[PDB]
């Protein structure tokens, strides 16, 4: 078990569905011996001998820049897309859509209250769940 | 346990709750200093009146140092001291067998009961301190008795670290002050004219830091470390050097020990803390043992500090107005003896 | 040299990237069809000249600048990468 | 033990603080002391709890004792009143 | 740009002043270690002087340099005209504080925020 | 010159003073007073504290004239809020302001003697001083450090027995000044120790910014209480005790007269104190009464906001000077629209006076310097701030 | 006569800050948003730059929060984005400015609520 | 509502114009607060000239320096706002002359014009870091002998970076980085609602 942090406890980046990258800021220092997720893996690497080149966040970020653009530019949706070539490959792909109806897993609101880890660990969400049930 | 949070200085937490029974001591003072600096919870069992332990209060922070009334003969007092500690450090020792406490008691008898209880309590680790070169057959009753203890405590508490320091060099120490205080004596007796008893001093802090580091390191279990020093010395240079910094004449005159053990017996008869001890005398001319052993300093993380470096601070009080301003550079160094 | 991934960090509406984007429009589909497993990443930098990052086996990454390069030079450089 | 169930765990070391000393607590606990006071059976839909003693009490507030099932409780005293 | 000169028209002239102060401190270190009975070595202290005089080696702007010596001169005055007792001087040596490691692995093992 | 420092522990050093003296023999040729031993950061802490929660700080700058100090902040904040205290409050501030000048002068005259070596004057007057604090404690609850004079008006009405008790103290106090008057005003030993020591010329006093009994002692006629009448100092009659020559005696004699003149002002205040309210009736500036906040919603909202957030004084800056017993005490309060101040420069009569020690103590013995500090009435809280 | 310097005023050497807190402290220049609780917008006017948050461990004796970071409670207020950026550059702290985001104009008219077909 | 006499706001206003006219090379703005206080504002170079005219002019004798202070507006390019408050015992009026000084652009010293400033100028250097040329002896007055940093600057932490305790090992007082046991609770107090047009 290598405990990590949560988004209230680290200056990490996330991106929503239309690619707008956004930055969480550290509201509270992470608890116990728990540490930021990126460092645990930088440290495990140093204990392993392949040692990731980034040692300070700003560096892990510069890293994100080389693999991907959105990650470094915040609050900035990426305008152009290439739908036409996407279709060409879709046309090549042949698959069968089975007759089974497609159903969202969250059919009613009790479905919604507890999903992720933090949610599941919620006493307030649990009280909400029993109120519905 | 206590997750260690903070930046590292006072008002921070390190998670070491530690009973330290003989803290009032010269070594002790230092042990509480680092433990308090680090932010560790320190329980200091004391028997001397509160007036004498005030010097320990400012060390450590509020609610970080707790003082408990304790009597060696009374087993119950040791019991409650270790109730809530997870580290027990034993520095109980004396040079003069007192009327109501024998070398056995201060070194072997008491330090056993203590670790014994500590186990009952479930303390994670116990650090026991015994003098260096301590044979079960060594001449000085003290050293031999101490040896007796390091064995016993291992049966009461297995895998209990046993640091074994040499005579210690530090302000308020004896090794350095004793010789310097021979000034009152017009002549400074030195068995074998201060030869063939090469000695390796070790700064008190080094010892303290070492001890503290033990408390916070898994590598030390059943280890019998030996904090020694950065340079050895024939007692001759040491004595003169001291007198050198003290800027007081050095008159080395040899004295047959057989007669000198008697001088120790004399002061020993003193009711108020005999200044020299028959058991001391032997110890002083007891040659320092060689360094082939679980290393202490450096091994435990602190690089030893040469004697000459801090000697100026320890021996300054003994100088006269005329030499007070004098500095280490003006004075000469002593010579080591890899022998 | 095991090739694991190729990243074409083109920069949209940038003068130099014209060639890169043209490549994407005309030949990207083809390259993928040919190499249908390799992940070719089309990403969009900004205020940076286009870079064809390539990740070879065992975590080695290599860089080929595509600044102001013609559509076939981009095609040739890409073809040189997956030898 | 204390009003809020503040009881140092059997292993916590702040218990050393209480070694050879009294952990200060009060036998008189409010949660219980208010309970003893009986519900005041007022005969008006809305009554006011000035806090007892007017200026020497708590800010004046009016309570609606209309709910037949439950009893109004002054957010300040905790005193309960029923119609 | 277009700044007014404090005391030194250019880094060159300014450097002249730094030289003087260095000398001053260099000549003074020994005296302090004796008038304050400090437990340090003159050589050791003189290196400290060097440390400080270089800690600020990067400054390129003339105005910043000039203030730096003004301030530096003031410190010397407090140590040669003795108004600063040992506690004050020894603080420069950071003798009591425990040094912090700068190794990433080291910090990871100890502090949440490095 | 045998440099010797008047170290802090010494009694004549007011607890914190490190006068680096250069002794040309016993004659002292130069003084370099090293203050800073009681700098508490009073003016950087105020920026982080709301206007009411910074009042207390002003009772600790000069700690021997508490209420007159808190009448300078109260006047400043009041100016920046274009609000004026009610009539009864202004008389109460003048009543308490003169009790403080009697209290400071008993402090200054008796402790000066303690330094010179006369010990009995301190004991006789200090009993008369606890009689006075009682008046603070009976009106505010604190013997000293009251917090009674609030930025708008004063905090609570005088208890119903205070003015009778202030009359009984003032009635018999003058004999007490008369008694040290006989014991320390003609003693050849005092006169010799005080006369012709630390003479300061009139223009030099203005140039060094002395502004106090030090200004008046050399004959310059300046009292901020008559020149720029703050509060009600326009409706009370008193005579400024201007001295003639400037020796430490003329300055003592002036301080003894101001105690007598303050008894004249205290008399008028007891004789003519108006019936009325003690704090302005704007709930926005002064907190609502206990009964009102517990029965009216507009009052609870005003109590909650005033205690939790603050007055939110309008943006501006003002320098308001009042004649504190030591000299001109002024607060330069710069204010953004926020409830907490932006800057509060406390002008301390004392920062200027201590600067004058080197010039005033010229061609003087080690012993004269003890008198020179004594005649500046310097309290290091005001100087160090 | 004036002298020329192209060196970005950096005065990190005069400010007197410990080395650790000048090279490891990231400050963010942001215009404060409005707690949704209140509808007043007088606290969303001036730009503020705030230093990165640091350790707040519980105190063993009383349970009070304890902090080892000196620049934590310090939030300086600057009227314009340009001036705040300048403070970071000369003091040597790293900065990451966030553009002000102001509510977009919204068209409202009481008549709409009574629309024949909405 | 405080009583305000416009006699002063007129007298002082006129004087302001008089000063401005006499010293136009330096006076930038001259305003009278609604509190009847004049505040000539001068270019930093006019420190010596504007003061001297006020100290030694028959129609404006401003003999004593009440105070010398420096507000610090971090936003303002010229960070410090040296403010000199002066009193005229002859005309019973006070004026304030305020200049602007950046961190490394020193102001002239007026110890010549008023020796009262010998100490306050040392106080401004110690707290804010402005430097005063031609000062007889500028050196820290209020801060500790070894203090690093200028304390009243808005960019300096209240608690500061160093605190002192006695260490037995070294038997001497020793600085350590500040570790506080209850950090200053920073209550946010500004309300989201304005009060008036001002
Ligand atoms: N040169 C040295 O100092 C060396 C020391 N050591 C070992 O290190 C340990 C610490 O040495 P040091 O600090 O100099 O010793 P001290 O003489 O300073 O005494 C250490 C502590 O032991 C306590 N103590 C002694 N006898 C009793 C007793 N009968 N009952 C209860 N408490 C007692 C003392 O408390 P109180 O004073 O209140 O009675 C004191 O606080 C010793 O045990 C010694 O064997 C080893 C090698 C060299
Ligand atoms: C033992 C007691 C220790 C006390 C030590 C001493 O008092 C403290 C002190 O050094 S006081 C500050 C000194 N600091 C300067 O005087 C500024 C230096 N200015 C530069 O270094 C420039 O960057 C320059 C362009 C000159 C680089 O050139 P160069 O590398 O010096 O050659
Ligand atoms: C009245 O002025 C002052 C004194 O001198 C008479 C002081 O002694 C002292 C301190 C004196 C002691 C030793 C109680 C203070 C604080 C003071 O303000
Ligand atoms: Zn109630």
């Amino acid at each position: 078990i290598l405990p990590g942090a949560a988004y209230t406890e680290k200056s990490a980046t996330y991106v929503n569905t239309e690619g707008r990258a956004q930055q969480t800021k550290v509201a509270v220092t992470p608890p116990g011996l728990a540490r930021e997720d990126w460092k645990i893996i930088r440290a495990l690497s140093e204990i392993a001998g392949i040692t990731l080149p980034y040692d300070t966040l700003d560096q892990v970020r510069n890293r994100l820049e080389e693999v991907s653009p959105n990650l470094v530019r915040y609050d900035d949706i990426e305008e152009t897309n290439y739908f036409q070539q996407a279709s060409e490959l879709a046309k090549l792909v042949n698959q069968e859509v089975l007759a089974d109806p497609l159903v969202p897993p969250q059919l009613t609101i009790k479905d919604f209250y507890m999903t992720d880890s933090i949610s599941r660990a919620s006493q307030t969400m649990a009280k909400c769940v029993k109120a519905v049930t | 346990a206590v997750i260690p949070h903070g930046k590292g200085g006072r008002s921070s937490v390190s998670g070491v709750v530690a009973t330290v029974f003989g803290a009032t001591g010269f070594l002790g003072r230092y042990v509480v200093n680092h433990l308090g600096r680090m932010g560790s919870q320190v329980i200091i069992p004391y028997r001397c009146d509160v007036y004498d332990i005030m010097h320990l209060r400012l060390m450590g922070d509020l609610g970080q140092l707790t003082f408990l009334e304790w009597d060696a003969r009374d087993k119950d007092s040791i019991r409650k001291a270790v109730q809530h500690s997870n580290v027990v450090i034993n520095l109980i020792g004396r040079e003069w067998e007192t009327r109501n406490f024998d070398f056995e008691d201060v070194f072997v008898n008491i330090p056993r009961a203590i670790a014994q209880a500590s186990k009952e309590a479930g303390v994670e680790r116990f650090i026991h301190v015994s003098h260096l070169n301590a044979s079960m057959k060594s001449s000085s009753k003290s050293l031999r008795s101490k040896a007796v203890g390091e064995k016993e405590v291992r049966s009461v508490f297995p895998e209990a670290i046993i640091i074994r320091p040499s005579d210690i060099f530090g302000r308020e120490d004896r090794f350095l002050n004793h010789f310097a205080n021979y000034r009152w004596f017009l002549a400074v007796p030195l068995v074998s004219l201060g030869f063939k008893t090469v000695k390796q001093p070790v700064y008190v802090a080094d010892v303290s830091k070492g001890i503290v580091n033990a408390t916070k390191d898994p590598d030390a279990v059943g280890k019998t470390f030996a904090f020694t020093g950065p340079n050895r010395y024939l007692l001759f240079h040491l004595v003169k050097y001291i007198f050198g910094m003290t800027h007081r004449t050095f008159i080395p005159y040899p004295l047959p020990l057989f007669v000198y053990s008697w001088i120790g017996k004399l002061f020993g008869l003193s009711p108020f803390e005999p200044w020299t001890t028959k058991d001391k005398v032997e110890r002083i001319h007891i040659s320092d043992v060689m360094p082939t052993d679980l290393p202490g300093l450096e091994d435990l993380g602190v690089q030893p500090t040469p004697l000459e470096l801090k000697s100026i601070e320890v021996l300054r009080r003994h100088r006269t107005y005329r030499w007070l301003s004098s500095e280490i550079e003006e004075t000469k160094p002593a010579k080591t003896v890899n022998y | 040299l095991g090739l694991r991934e190729i990243r074409v960090h083109l920069c949209q509406r940038s003068p130099g990237s014209q060639g890169v984007r043209d490549f994407i429009v005309q030949r990207y589909v083809e390259l993928k069809k040919a190499h249908p497993n390799l992940p070719i990443l089309i990403r969009e930098c900004s205020e940076v000249q286009p870079k064809l990052w390539a990740r070879y086996a065992f975590g080695q990454e290599k860089t080929v600048s595509l600044n102001n390069l013609s559509a076939d030079e981009v095609t040739r450089a890409m073809q040189n990468v997956l030898s | 033990i204390t009003h809020t169930g503040q009881v140092y765990d059997e292993k916590d070391y702040r218990r050393v603080r209480f070694v050879d000393r009294q952990k200060e607590v009060n036998e008189n606990f409010a949660i219980d002391l208010i309970a003893q006071q009986p519900v005041n059976e007022v005969e008006h839909r809305i009554i006011a709890c000035d806090g007892g003693g007017g200026a020497l009490g708590h800010p004046k507030v009016y309570i609606n004792l209309d709910k037949e099932t439950k009893t109004g409780t002054c957010g300040y005293c905790g005193l309960q009143f029923k119609q | 740009t277009s700044v007014k000169p404090i005391f030194s028209r250019d880094l060159n002239e300014a450097k002249r002043r730094v030289r003087e102060l260095y000398r001053a401190w260099y000549r003074e270190v020994p005296n302090t270690v004796h008038l304050m009975q400090l437990d340090i070595t003159v050589k050791q202290g003189r290196d400290k002087v060097r440390e400080m005089f270089m800690k600020n080696a990067h400054v390129t702007d003339p105005r910043v340099v000039d203030l730096l010596v003004i301030k530096g001169k003031m410190e010397l005055q407090e140590t040669i005209k003795v108004w600063k007792q040992r506690t004050h001087v020894m603080r420069f040596f950071h003798e009591t504080e425990t040094p912090r490691p700068k190794d990433f692995l080291s910090k990871f093992y100890m502090g949440h925020d490095p | 010159n045998m440099t010797l420092n008047f170290g802090p522990q010494h009694p004549a050093a007011h607890g914190v003073l490190r006068l680096v003296l250069e002794l040309s023999g016993e004659m002292v040729r130069k003084c370099d007073p090293h203050i800073g031993l009681l700098h508490r950061g009073t003016e950087k802490l105020i920026e982080y504290k709301t206007y009411l929660q910074a009042l207390p700080y002003f009772d600790r700058l000069d700690y021997v004239s508490m209420m007159c100090n808190e009448q300078a902040y109260s006047i400043a904040v009041e100016k920046l809020l274009n609000i004026q205290p009610p009539p009864r409050a202004q008389w109460i501030r003048v009543l308490f302001g003169e009790i403080t000048r009697i209290l400071n002068h008993i402090m200054a005259v008796t402790t000066h003697a303690l330094d010179i070596g006369a010990m009995t004057p301190f004991f006789w007057m200090f009993e008369e001083r606890e009689k006075m604090f009682e008046f603070y404690e009976r009106v505010s609850g604190a013997r000293m450090h009251a917090a009674y004079i609030r930025p708008g008006g004063v905090h609570q009405d005088l208890p119903l027995g205070l003015l009778d008790d202030i009359y009984e103290f003032s009635k018999n106090f003058s004999l007490r000044i008369d008694e040290v008057e006989e014991m320390l005003t003609n003693n050849r030993i005092w006169r010799n120790r005080t006369v012709d020591i630390g003479v300061v010329t009139a223009e030099d006093a203005l140039n060094y910014g002395f502004s106090g009994v030090m200004l008046r002692g050399s004959g310059i006629q300046w009292d901020l209480r008559k020149t720029q009448p703050y509060d009600v100092y326009d409706q009370v009659e008193f005579d400024v005790p201007i001295g003639s020559r400037g020796d430490c005696y003329d300055r003592y004699l002036c301080r003894v007269e101001e105690m007598r003149q303050s008894l004249r002002i205290i008399e008028q205040c007891l004789n003519k104190m108006p019936p009325g309210e003690i704090k302005v009736d704007d709930a926005k500036v002064s907190p609502p009464k206990r009964a009102e906040m517990k029965t009216s919603m507009e009052s609870l909202i005003h109590h909650f906001k005033l205690y939790t957030e603050g007055y939110q004084v309008p943006p501006g800056a003002t320098y308001t000077a009042i004649e504190a017993p030591k000299g001109e005490f002024g607060v330069y309060l710069v204010s953004d629209g926020s409830s907490r101040p932006y800057r509060c420069k406390i002008k301390a009569p004392g920062f200027a006076h201590l600067a004058g020690l080197d010039k005033m103590s010229k061609g003087h013995m080690l012993a004269d310097v003890v008198a020179i500090i004594g005649t500046q009435d310097i309290v290091f809280g005001e100087i160090d701030r | 006569q004036l002298i020329t310097v192209d060196e970005k005023l950096d005065i990190t050497t005069l400010t007197g800050v410990p080395e650790e807190h000048i090279k490891t402290r990231k400050v963010r220049i942001f215009v404060p948003a409005r707690n949704n609780m209140q509808s007043g917008v007088n606290n969303t006017k001036k730009w503020k730059m705030e230093f990165d948050t640091r350790e707040r461990w519980e105190n063993p004796l009383m349970g009070w929060a304890s902090t080892a970071d000196p620049l934590s409670n310090m939030v300086l207020t600057f009227s314009a984005k340009e001036d705040a950026i300048a403070f970071a550059e000369k003091n040597g702290w790293s900065y990451d400015v966030e553009e002000k985001k102001v509510p977009k104009p919204k068209s409202k008219s009481y008549g709409a609520n009574f629309s024949w077909n909405k | 509502v405080r009583p305000r006499s416009d006699v002063t706001h007129k007298q002082l206003s006129a004087f302001g114009e008089y000063v401005a006219e006499i010293l136009p090379k330096y006076v930038q703005q001259v305003q009278v607060s609604c509190l009847d206080e004049l505040e000539i504002c001068i270019h930093p170079d006019g420190v010596i000239p504007t003061l001297t005219f006020l100290r030694d002019h028959t129609n404006a004798q401003f003999k004593s320096l009440a105070d010398l202070t420096a507000v610090d507006v971090p936003t303002r390019q010229n960070r410090f706002e040296i403010v000199y408050n002066l009193l005229s015992l002859r005309f019973n009026s006070r004026i304030r002359v305020k200049t602007y000084a950046d961190e490394l652009t020193p102001i002239d010293s007026i110890v010549s014009v008023h020796i009262a400033a010998n100490w306050y100028e040392r106080e401004v250097w110690d707290m804010f870091g402005v430097f005063f040329f031609n000062h007889p002896d500028l050196r820290r007055i209020l801060t500790d002998y070894g203090f690093e940093g200028h304390p009243f600057r808005k960019d300096f932490p209240l608690t500061g970076y160093v605190e002192l305790r006695y260490d037995d090992e070294v038997k001497r007082v020793v600085a350590e980085p500040v570790e506080l046991a209850q950090e200053f609770r920073k209550f946010d107090l500004n309300s989201p609602w304005e009060a008036f047009p001002a």
